[PDB]
């Protein structure tokens, strides 16, 4: 609480809570106890879905905490279809405690991130790990011989609309949400772009990432690509997707595919334990070369 | 959510039903208290009505419960307790009225109901509980 | 059809690990009080070798510390006649200051012996060596991140003919973006000069001299925990109240974000508190916020206004260890203890820190953990109403009691509308210098 | 906490309500067992107010619950049962009144309440449990 | 601990109340049983008293409980069933007698008591349990 | 993939926590955003290598590796490493439902299809407790997992 | 039970439970099931307190039996300001069972350490850890540079009254209990003991130990020290304590302060890994020497 | 275990007792089932019995409980219901009398008991069950 | 289930469970949940015992199945002198779900292989382990210096009858079921079989394995026998035994007793650790030898 103790110090108090979580899409959702529809922000808080607020923990230690957050899916909502297909991932919320007869009396619990979310039984429950899910994770390079980086990453930068690298066409022939025939297929090489990016940016999916495989064009430019995995939601045969070319992250499909071999961070030699222990024999090659 | 009819007229006497709150509290043990309101508003939550006519208001009654019932809809109820306030505090209830004139729409607080019959023509069942969903 | 004794085998799988998820250690839980479970930290590496594998992770280090590095690109052996290589050891990643004081295995060699070219690992993107050009330029693979140095036309004599371990003091300034804002010496000095020279000799002022040789390497405290959350990417990362000197941590790769800072919990001891979305990491002190009277806590769930528990005296740890790092001289693992006078009969509890520190030092946090052991064995558990919501995770209740006024740090607050309330012990005295002589 | 009014004024036979103890107790297996106590006072905890007059009583008796009360509010609570003192023993009660005369604030224990219709002008409700909170 | 007084002299019929032990047992589950005491003596555990007078007699026993109550003290309770001994077998009772003459000092039960209104001037409390604490 | 079951909603029994499908999304802040091996060259001189797949959109962290003593070549390592890093983001959402005994046929490895109102996504199953009334964990499984990643070698 | 089955054979038995703590003190305390005050040895065990006796359990294994051993705190009794202040810590229980008809007629149960107690709504709660507490526990030496032992220790003897070494003066100025002023500081070096025993002998904190920091002496012979912790019982500005000297356990400050260089039980060279894979390289120093 | 007295003679109407069977069960889910008891014999287990005479009789049955009883003593019973045996079936009874002509010795299945006054001279205790150990 | 679908989409359904388990000797027991005594194979399963058949369990993973089975033990049943002597350990089942109106409606729920039972009050209660019991066992050898195989094993062939080896006498004098007088003792040496098979093929304990140890003959031939452990049932001081003759697994006492020392197993020479870090120094023996 943030000087509200003038108001909570007496016993005569009237705190409901109500919090807001922000998709990883632009649009954010509003969630309130106060059973009426109110809101401080530009966030409507809705009273109609979420809001059981059970229990948040705290600790000192670097373990998160935690709120399981009981509530309903609607269409108003979040309807579950949104849910399943890939949305509310990485979604961040903050719980407020607002006072309802004066909203500028109001401060965070905490700041959540909410990992697990179970739905069933026409509702849903959402665990709300803490702040510090991040910590906890393994992060790092094993020096191991293909490349290490994405391709809009800063240790790899390329200006991935450089030239006629990326398509842009439209979609026709979604089938199984896996098959995509595209209209467009011709413009570039057969199998060029084997692990990009298929960005859908209009329809159902919109702004759902997966990733391509099987970039095969069978007669007069089709293109049919197949996906690792399925977007979970339906393209309707219209949707706009783009596709950033694919990078087999290796020394020789780095330079030749693309120009970018400098911001390689790779590393292609590495040459082994049997070399490490080996002691030199003075017999056969022994001049400065490649070992490769 | 309907605005079909009120109800059947007849209701026994014992049609109890009050307001609630949540209203959760923690009791200080070593002196007094302080405790917090969610709501500014209340759940009437009228319990126990009765039907009691004969069979052929059985029938209208029973699937009152099935047709516009389900589970979901609204069946204004009438009590026998647009903005109404109680002005004899000088605090205010100031309590809002969706439907008209006292008819607060509920939905019964049941999975299922349970109709007898009393004689050749009698019937009765006891308990139709409701909260008012807004 | 009824069930059977998997009725404990699903209060199990997944019955508790479903807990795990959304949440030496003989002494690293006591430190960290009730507070959460104190993940495995820091066994501190010994005999450091540089293993050429594939399957080794990049190791990351803030400050003057010794890292083994591994093999990336050797050459042939190549026979004058009496050999010679062309390595490169890749040290650590991030843009580095240089890497002086090269010694392989055993003692000590001489840099100005070797024709080694060190490299920053900019993200810059540094070309390629040329000496690569063995290899050729459209093969050359040119690091990014990494900071490998490489070695020219290195004579295999004097150590066998095998390749020895190689092992290199690495400087490295602890960088990301709260780094970069408010710069410490390693760029904040902005020229510093004034070289006292006017020439074994007059050190024993060293200590408590003006000048800055050696530990104007030492990075802040408050940015190498910023680069840990960085590197984590909690940006929203809040960390002003930090005050010390890292002095060489090292944390490998795949070393879990928060094992690496929780070796720094134990030493400098501070909160991570997390009041906020803040994170709010906070040294920690006695500075009391809450003043509770024993009239003013709430109604608990087992019906005692305050629960006190006392551990027990056949585990209080009568003796703490480190595996510290020397820090000052060659760097190699020491130890260093405290023993309590009176109860000395048992209980080691010693963990290992892999950064590297001095050696009054040491002996001043083994004389900081010895005191504040015994002083957690006392743990309240209280609940206290939500009227004074703002006693916040970390803070620190006075808690006025008929028999004590014995202060109490709060840990494991679970409210739901009623803040519930795991405490424990802490003194204000315990976090002092100890103000020991020096080696 | 207000200030506002007593109570209607009925109240039916079997009014009950007596002070009550914290009396944290230890109950030793062995025998006799001590005990202590953190108030220094004693909760009056009154319960089983019923109201039953007509039905206009009613509605000052509902919105009674609801406007002024809420859930967090005084309403003076008058008992048929500025310091007295109890000098029956040569011990003493010396319990304080905040209120005059044995005016006992309160509040009521219920998240909701029931009244009932019983014939065309009759309304009963079964139960008010306070406590009198400081 | 106090000697203040006996009681209020009025006891409605059915005061019950009779001696305790612990004297756990193991029933041995394929022949007969053996069984320990670890008392050698008995709490007399008097129940179930009954106040019921006019209220001029109320405020003098609802601070009965209170001022000289509080929990913790005496007020020596009367049975109307310094050793005595109980000589009707061959074995003896030569149970002792802290307080003179049947006066068994005793704690009542309760954190709370529950004074009901009967009528104009009637006053009733069901109920309240002791256990004589030595 | 080769669905064995094809469920409707309609046509699932009474669980125990009284839901008809109980599904749960793991958390996004462990999802394996990139997953490493340690196979054996098999080969050339047999060593111990390493290859890495990373997911595009969230490379942030979560790296899960594990490590495997068999020997298997180099397009073949980035097959796998390939199909794991699909497989653990396709296998987050599991299923929790009760089927009756009038089609206990399916064995415990099989795969559902399960309509919904919403979706029509497959679940293979595990953890089959019947007594009578067949209740199921089930994972979520898509057949393109299952397929060659056609990458070039070395 | 020893010679007791006669009385136990039998059903009609009467065996009430009883037990004795010895604190750290030299005082014990009484404890019985029997509802009377009853000895048999000079203890006096008092049903006052104590006594609800919970399942002791047993094992041929290692691992401790407990007994949590509900009670009642009182001013007779614990009175929980002697059991917070660092009392009871190492107290050592014998449990009994004895027969209040004959009370010759009792055996021990087990002899406990009484490891954790929990005390709370005023009562106590304190788990009674068994024989082998002490199995489990870590004990050694690891060749640390420093000493390892303390002063009275008989890997280092000392005779510690052997000169004006301790400093026997009666206290003043006690503060708060951390800081305590010490009318005659004048006698001793400043900084003299560092890491010493305050014991203290008198008052309110009778035989309590506690250990020294920052022995300054600001004028006329002050000496203000403080300590690591708070000694739990407040001296009241006129209790004798004795300090003996501070052994920094070095090698330097053990042989100028104090005569015991001999008796050391450390580790002073202790030359180190690098030393331990270096071959000799023929170059620079390779002579005899301190190799320091 | 004594073999002091029967009892007090009164009995009322309503002491209720007969044989328990430890007759530990599989109950299998397919059918019939097997079952075997340790016994060899039955505890007779007779409950309810009722003190009911004027208060001269109260003491010498209150410390009946206390002085020869205690918990773990015998107090021969008497039966308003040395080898018995049983010969209405072709089967036998067999079943031993350790004291002489139905005398049953048993202990009470109370930890306490509790006996209550009625009027000036009316004494009532409801139940005192026992189990009749060897 | 096996083309009774036609039966179960019904829901008029009949289905009820029945099982039989195979003990290590030839006998099978019959179970049923169907109250009257049915059978579709010889097997005559009976509703006397067994059945409860408590919620068995499945898992993809290596792990077993799970099923308890209470049930009832008696003279027709399991009997339990039978269970406790060693019989039912490694007892096969098959559980079954049979159409009680027509038996050649059934299918295998699974095969098991009742790991843990724990009999008690009358009544018995098993564990079945699923299929998968033997995975999760330790099964190598670790190069030592002894034998590795039983006599009758692939690994090391025998033919154990192929001479006056076997001693067939019947038995006299059992005693406590660890001695055995045995008649006929002379035939062998002293000492001939210290690790032998005592087959036990009449009587009560019929096809029953102990392993001997000291085989002493005391006068005229005795031959008195001990075993390690109980057979748990008492021969009755007329069954025939047979005993297999001894291996110490030594190679001395390989080729010695038996011709077969080439098939071995074993690994006699394995020369060390300290011969492995050796290095060779020029003094002493340094020239071709056993090296023992
Ligand atoms: S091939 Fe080049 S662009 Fe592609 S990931 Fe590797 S470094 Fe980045
Ligand atoms: S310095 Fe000397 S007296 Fe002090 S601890 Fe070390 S050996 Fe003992
Ligand atoms: S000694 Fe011969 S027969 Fe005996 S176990 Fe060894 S190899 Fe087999």
């Amino acid at each position: 609480p943030e000087s509200l103790k003038a108001h909570l110090q007496g016993g005569v108090t009237t705190l409901a809570r109500a919090w807001a979580l922000a998709r990883a899409d632009g649009r954010v959702l509003g969630f309130t106890d106060h059973d009426v529809v109110l809101r401080f922000d530009g966030i409507s808080f809705e009273p109609g879905s979420g809001m059981t607020a059970k229990a948040v923990l705290q600790g000192t230690g670097l373990s998160v905490d935690n709120t399981e957050s009981y509530g309903a899916l609607s269409s108003e909502a979040i309807t579950e279809a949104d849910l399943l297909a890939g949305r509310y991932d990485g979604a961040a919320v903050t719980v407020w405690l607002v006072n309802w007869a004066d909203p500028a009396m109001r401060a965070v619990i905490f700041r959540g991130h909410l990992g697990e979310v179970s739905r069933g039984a026409g509702a849903f429950t959402a665990e709300l790990r803490g702040l510090t899910a991040a910590l906890g994770q393994e992060q790092g390079r094993i020096y191991h011989p293909r490349c290490a980086a994405v391709l809009g990453d800063g240790r790899c930068r390329f200006d991935l609309t450089k030239d006629g690298y990326a398509l842009e066409a439209a979609l026709g022939g979604v089938d199984e949400a896996v098959v995509l025939r595209l209209a467009e297929g011709a413009g570039f090489e057969d199998r060029w772009f084997e692990k990009g990016r298929l960005v859908v940016l209009d329809g159902a999916a919109a702004g759902l990432i997966g990733v391509v495989k099987n970039d095969r064009l069978q007669a007069d430019g089709s293109r049919l690509i197949e996906l690792w995995q399925r977007l979970g939601a339906n393209p309707v045969a219209g949707d706009r997707v783009r596709i950033e070319p694919g990078c087999d992250k290796r020394a020789g499909t780095c330079r030749l595919k693309f120009d970018n071999f400098l911001n390689f961070r790779g590393f292609p030699h590495i040459p082994g334990e049997d070399w490490m222990v080996s002691y030199p024999v003075q017999s056969g090659t022994n001049d400065g070369g490649s070992l490769f | 959510a309907f605005h079909e009819v009120r109800f059947p007229a007849n209701l026994s006497f014992g049609s109890v039903g009050g307001p609630e709150r949540r209203t959760e509290i923690v009791t200080l043990s070593s002196g007094h208290e302080e405790r917090n309101s969610p709501w500014a508003h209340s759940r009437r939550h009228y319990d126990a009505g009765v039907g009691l006519r004969s069979l052929d208001d059985v029938e209208r009654l029973i699937a009152f419960f099935e047709a516009r019932g389900g589970q979901l809809h609204g069946f204004r109820w009438k009590d026998w307790a647009g903005i109404v306030s109680f002005n004899e505090p000088p605090p205010q209830g100031a309590r809002v009225t969706a439907g008209f004139e006292f008819d607060v729409p509920v939905r019964f607080d049941t999975d299922r109901i349970a109709v007898s019959v009393q004689s050749f023509q009698a019937g009765d069942l006891p308990q139709v509980p409701v909260v008012e969903v807004r | 059809a009824t069930i059977l004794l998997s009725a404990a085998g699903a209060a199990i799988g997944g019955g508790f690990g479903g807990t795990v998820l959304g949440l030496g250690r003989v002494i690293d839980q006591r430190l960290l009080g009730s507070g959460s479970q104190s993940v495995e930290t820091g066994r501190v590496d010994r005999l450091r070798l540089s293993s050429a594998s594939e399957g080794e992770a990049v190791g990351r280090l803030w400050g003057r510390m010794r890292v083994a590095g591994q093999v990336i690109w050797a050459t042939r052996f190549f026979e004058s006649a009496s050999y010679s290589l062309s390595l490169a050891l890749a040290l650590c990643e991030g843009e580095i200051l240089r890497v002086g004081r090269v010694w392989a295995d055993g003692s000590e060699i001489e840099v100005s012996g070797l024709n080694m070219r060190v490299y920053r690992g900019g993200e810059d993107q540094l070309p390629d060596p040329k000496i690569a050009a063995v290899e050729g330029a459209e093969a050359a693979p040119a690091y990014r991140g990494i900071a490998y140095v490489v070695l020219e036309d290195l004579q295999l004599a004097p150590f066998g003919n095998r390749v020895p371990q190689f092992t290199f003091e690495v400087v490295r300034a602890a960088q990301g973006a709260l780094a970069e804002a408010e710069p410490d010496l390693t760029r904040g000095l902005r020229a510093v000069a004034l070289i006292p020279g006017t020439g074994w000799s007059d050190g024993e002022n060293y200590a408590r001299g003006h000048w800055i040789s050696g530990r104007a390497v030492a990075q802040p405290l408050a940015s190498v925990v910023a680069e840990i959350c960085g590197a984590a990417g909690i940006t929203e990362i809040d960390v002003s109240g930090l005050y010390g000197l890292v002095r060489g941590y090292t944390m490998t790769g795949d070393q879990t974000g928060r094992a690496g800072l929780q070796a720094l919990m134990l030493a400098y001891g501070f909160e991570a508190l997390e009041r906020d979305g803040q994170l709010v990491f906070r040294m920690r002190d006695g500075r009391v916020a809450a003043d509770l009277a024993a009239a003013d806590l709430a109604l608990g769930e087992g019906e005692a206004v305050v629960e006190t528990v006392r551990a027990a005296e056949a585990e209080i740890a009568g003796r703490v260890r480190l595996a510290y790092v020397e820090a000052e001289g060659d760097f190699e693992v020491k130890a260093v203890e405290a023993v309590f006078p009176d109860a000395a009969a048992g209980a080691a509890a010693g963990s290992e820190l892999s950064l590297a520190l001095t050696r009054a030092q040491a002996q001043g946090i083994v004389g900081r953990w010895l005191a504040e052991a015994r002083v957690a064995r006392d743990t309240a558990r209280f609940a206290l109403p939500p009227s004074r919501g703002h006693l916040g995770t970390g803070d620190v209740v006075r808690l006025d009691l008929p028999e004590g006024k014995r202060r109490y740090r709060i840990d494991r607050v679970e409210q739901a509308g009623l803040i519930q309330v795991e405490a424990v012990r802490v003194e204000p005295g315990i976090y002092a210098p100890a103000d020991e002589v020096e080696d």
